[PDB]
């Protein structure tokens, strides 16, 4: 039973560079391969048959090669919108068998996020639970650190953090985090403060608000 | 012009069963084999069924082998997936797709859930507002298929829906922002469109400052 | 940061692995350049082929000993649409003669700074040209910044519009001949805030300069 194998998780490319992905079968497959593009949101596109036909649509700079067990699918000139998850597929035998899946990210320039927060609604207070929301807003370099500080002291374990995918036009990411409390916790304290460090802040950038206000 | 819309999807315990449907047109349905992909919440692609064009031949992986079976109506134009004796495992987004080797087209996918949960209509909550930042939180639904859109789905511009988190009570919460010009603010209306169709749950939340 | 990679030589007539060679590139390259290929050629050697593509960590290279190693040359002429050459250049391989030498854009030679592939036609993106023999190619560019220049004045709005500064600004990168003022703020003089805002037209103002207020700040 064929395994096919995309030993890359992750590739980052700027617009107009050349990316290639991998795809590693574990018997020989002749050219029975096939290969996949998930753009975030979406189902899977049918990009390549038989390791290198493309599909009528499929533009010139999808190219896939091989044969045998290494296959490869090259994406020349990158564009913005070419981000996406790549899989490749074997059908040369049942069981039919996909690759993991290698994720195609696009590289800019450092992007400082905008920072925003959220005081609880009054609807949500009134049934006794508190959502107080971080927003960070088109930023690059996805990596980044949220730190919630209430009355001037660090929380842990009662906040959860959501990234969007990469933005197919800027290139950039969004985040929310949420720090969730109780409605008898959240009016103990008085100041509430976002801790906000990335690669494009010099120094921690804080949003806060006091409760009431 | 070929079309593949997938249905039946749902919240079932485990141990059940339950039967997808999927509408195919735009092409000779007849003469076409056709397959079901699922993938599951790590974003895996993996292969269940393939039937030939007339039905003389069916194909399943072990994984599901004995407990899914795959059928066609070449009348109604439909492909069917019957699953039973349902596992955690089997969670996951189902896609009907076209041929039965490579897949040239797929459907958008229904969502099967298999959790001995019981269905939970969202909370929603107004997150209040150069530019101006508003939004919504959509707390504490369960299963997971929700859908928001602001202004019926006029607004896109500056939108970010962030990918729905897991909380440790075992329900799901999310988040809706745009981004508008502040002197929109007080004379534009911005609603929240909510979908939760799971539960038959429809919110279109009023978002305005304060 | 920076990338480990092994280079694989392989002798297929030998049936043997001649060389592994670890080198190191730039974290985000899938290709590497023949240029690295022959410089860590193992002695007596020849490059024969390689896909120069990284697969888990390995290049894999096809070469083979005693023959004649010759370049492979290329003559590049980049071209804009309307036939005037941007730039020109010639890049060599070096390789077993006879064998072909395949060089691959971005990773073999590179466009002109400032430009990008043309969408008005489909070309190739890869040339093969035989060790031991010239080829010439014309790939077809277009600019990557379409900015223009424009002309502006800020102008003293409390005091009669007096010029308080100016100058010709570059704006329009996507050139649809349109542009903001968002564009301009990081040159609205120092003592000075900017109040007249939007859209402007860069046609207008390629000989007289446009005014936009400005006033002191506080
Ligand atoms: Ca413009």
């Amino acid at each position: 039973e064929t395994t096919v194998t995309q030993s890359q998780k992750f590739m980052s490319t700027s617009v107009g560079d050349r990316v290639s992905v991998t795809c590693k079968a574990s018997q020989n497959v002749g050219t029975n391969v096939a290969w996949y593009q998930q753009k975030p949101g979406q189902s899977p596109k049918a990009l390549i048959y038989s390791a290198s036909y493309r599909y009528s649509g499929v533009p010139d700079r999808f190219t896939g090669s091989g044969s045998g067990t290494d296959f490869t699918l090259t994406i020349s000139n990158v564009q913005s919108e070419d981000l996406a998850e790549y899989f490749c597929q074997q059908y040369n035998s049942y069981p039919l068998t996909f690759g993991q899946g290698t994720k195609v990210e696009i590289k800019r320039t450092v992007a400082a996020p905008s920072v925003f927060i959220f005081p609880p609604s009054d609807s949500q207070l009134k049934s006794g639970t508190a959502s107080v929301v971080c927003l960070l807003n088109n930023f690059y370099p996805r990596e980044a650190k949220v730190q919630w500080k209430v009355d001037n002291a660090l929380q842990s374990g009662n906040s959860q953090e959501s990234v969007t995918e990469q933005d197919s036009k800027d290139s950039t990411y969004s985040l929310s985090s949420t720090l969730t409390l109780s409605k008898a916790d959240y009016e103990k304290h008085k100041v509430y403060a976002c801790e906000v460090t990335h690669q494009g802040l010099s120094s921690p950038v804080t949003k806060s608000f006091n409760r009431g206000e | 012009e070929v079309k593949l819309e997938e249905s039946g999807g749902d919240l079932v315990k485990p141990g059940g069963s339950l039967k997808l449907s999927c509408a195919a047109s735009g092409f000779t349905f007849s003469s076409y084999g056709m397959s079901w992909v699922r993938q599951t919440p790590d974003k895996r692609l993996e292969w269940v069924a393939t039937i030939s064009s007339g039905g003389s031949y069916t194909y399943y992986p072990d994984s599901v082998k004995g407990r899914f079976t795959i059928s066609r109506d070449n009348a109604k134009n439909t492909l069917y997936l019957q699953m039973s004796s349902l596992k955690s495992e089997d969670t996951a987004m189902y896609y009907c797709a076209r041929r039965g080797f490579y897949f040239d087209y797929w459907g958008q996918g229904t969502t099967l859930t298999v959790s001995s949960a019981s269905t939970k209509g969202p909370s929603v909550f107004p997150l209040a507002p150069g530019t101006a930042a508003l939004g919504c939180l959509v707390k504490d639904y369960f299963p997971e298929p929700v859908t928001v859109s602001w202004n019926s789905g006029a607004l896109t511009s500056g939108v970010h829906t962030f990918p729905a988190v897991l909380q440790s009570s075992g329900l799901y919460s999310l988040s809706s922002v745009v981004t508008v010009p502040s002197s929109s603010l007080g004379t534009q209306t911005y609603i929240c469109n909510v979908n939760h169709k799971p539960s038959n749950t429809k919110v279109d939340k009023k978002v305005e400052p304060k | 940061e920076v990338q480990n990679v092994k280079i694989n030589y392989y002798d297929e007539d030998a049936e043997k692995q001649v060389a592994e060679v670890p080198v190191q590139v730039s974290i985000d390259t899938s290709c590497v350049n023949m240029a690295i290929l022959t410089r860590y050629m193992p002695e007596g050697y020849a490059l024969v082929s390689s896909d120069c593509i990284i697969r888990d960590g390995y290049v894999y290279v096809s070469v083979k000993k005693d023959v004649e190693i010759r370049e492979a040359v290329l003559h590049i002429t980049f071209e804009t649409p309307n036939g005037e050459v941007v730039t020109t250049e010639t890049v060599t391989a070096e390789g077993a003669d006879g064998e072909d030498a395949v060089f691959r854009l971005g990773v073999d030679f590179n466009l002109p700074t400032g430009y990008k592939l043309s969408n008005d036609r489909d070309q190739v993106t890869e040339i093969t040209i035989p060790f031991g023999s010239t080829g010439g190619h014309t790939m077809v560019v277009e600019k990557g910044d379409l900015s223009s220049i424009v002309k502006i004045q800020f102008v003293d709005a409390e005091n009669n519009d007096e010029v308080v500064a100016g100058g010709d600004y570059f704006v329009d990168g996507d050139g649809d001949g349109i542009f903001h003022t968002r564009e301009i703020t990081e040159w609205v003089p120092e003592g000075y805030e900017l109040q007249e805002v939007g859209d402007f037209q860069v046609e207008l103002y390629k000989e007289t300069p446009l005014q936009l207020s400005v006033t002191k700040i506080k």
